[PDB]
């Protein structure tokens, strides 16, 4: 593959600190606080 | 045959054809070889880093 070809030549990708399931829990808090409390 | 490197030789699954000696990936790097004395196709993978 190509993502593996880049890795073997010193080019690697670090993972983000917040997982996509942690960002999706931050969004729910904004949605749940807006509906039940407003601004 | 002078192709020097460091890697993990395995048994390659690539469908080499009688005229094909080496193999190359999408980045033009030697990805397979042919044994000079046994005519077996070996898949080369770099050691972990
Ligand atoms: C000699 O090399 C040939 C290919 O050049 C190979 O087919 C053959 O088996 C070898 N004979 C040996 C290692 O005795």
């Amino acid at each position: 593959d190509l993502i593996c070809a880049q890795k073997f030549n010193g080019l690697t990708v670090l993972p983000p600190l917040l997982t996509d399931e942690m960002i999706a829990q931050y969004t729910s808090a904004l949605l749940a606080g807006t509906i039940t409390s407003g601004w | 045959n002078g192709l020097t490197g460091t890697g993990v030789l395995t048994k390659s699954n690539k469908k080499f054809l009688p005229f094909q000696q080496f193999g190359r990936d999408i980045v033009d790097t030697t990805d397979a070889v042919r044994d000079p004395q046994t005519l077996e196709i070996l898949d080369i993978t770099p050691c972990s880093f």
